[PDB]
């Protein structure tokens, strides 16, 4: 239940994110399997391509819904991760490009 | 994988 326009905006920015240099750890699914651990410090996980998955199906029914999941990829990354590392400069790289592209574009 | 993980 977003319209044609905010699909389409936050399509953008997701593909705009996933095109990012600092993209790299966020891609896909952390693999849980391979990161044991992860699990116990992250009540739940997200990625972009999960986002691009929920978006496509209509299950944002809002752009906040839709903000929500992309922190939440952050948040977890901070979380997890010492910041001191290039997966955490990538995090708040990332996350900065997000906010000031979210601000520009709404 | 790229993980700097706090703990451990
Ligand atoms: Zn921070
Ligand atoms: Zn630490």
């Amino acid at each position: 239940s977003m319209d044609s326009k905010d699909l389409a905006l936050c399509s953008m920015i997701l593909t705009e994110m996933e095109t990012h240099e600092d993209a790299w750890p966020f891609l896909l699914p952390v693999n849980l399997k391979l990161v044991p651990g992860y699990k116990k410090v992250i009540k739940k996980p997200m990625d972009f391509s999960t986002i691009r998955e929920k978006l496509s199906s209509g299950q944002y029914p809002n752009l906040e819904t839709f903000a929500l999941d992309v922190r939440l990829v952050f948040d977890n990354c901070e979380t997890f991760n010492e910041d001191d590392s290039d997966i955490g400069r990538a995090g708040h790289n990332m996350r900065k490009y997000f906010e000031k592209k979210w601000t520009d574009t709404f | 994988g790229g993980k700097a993980p706090r703990k451990q």
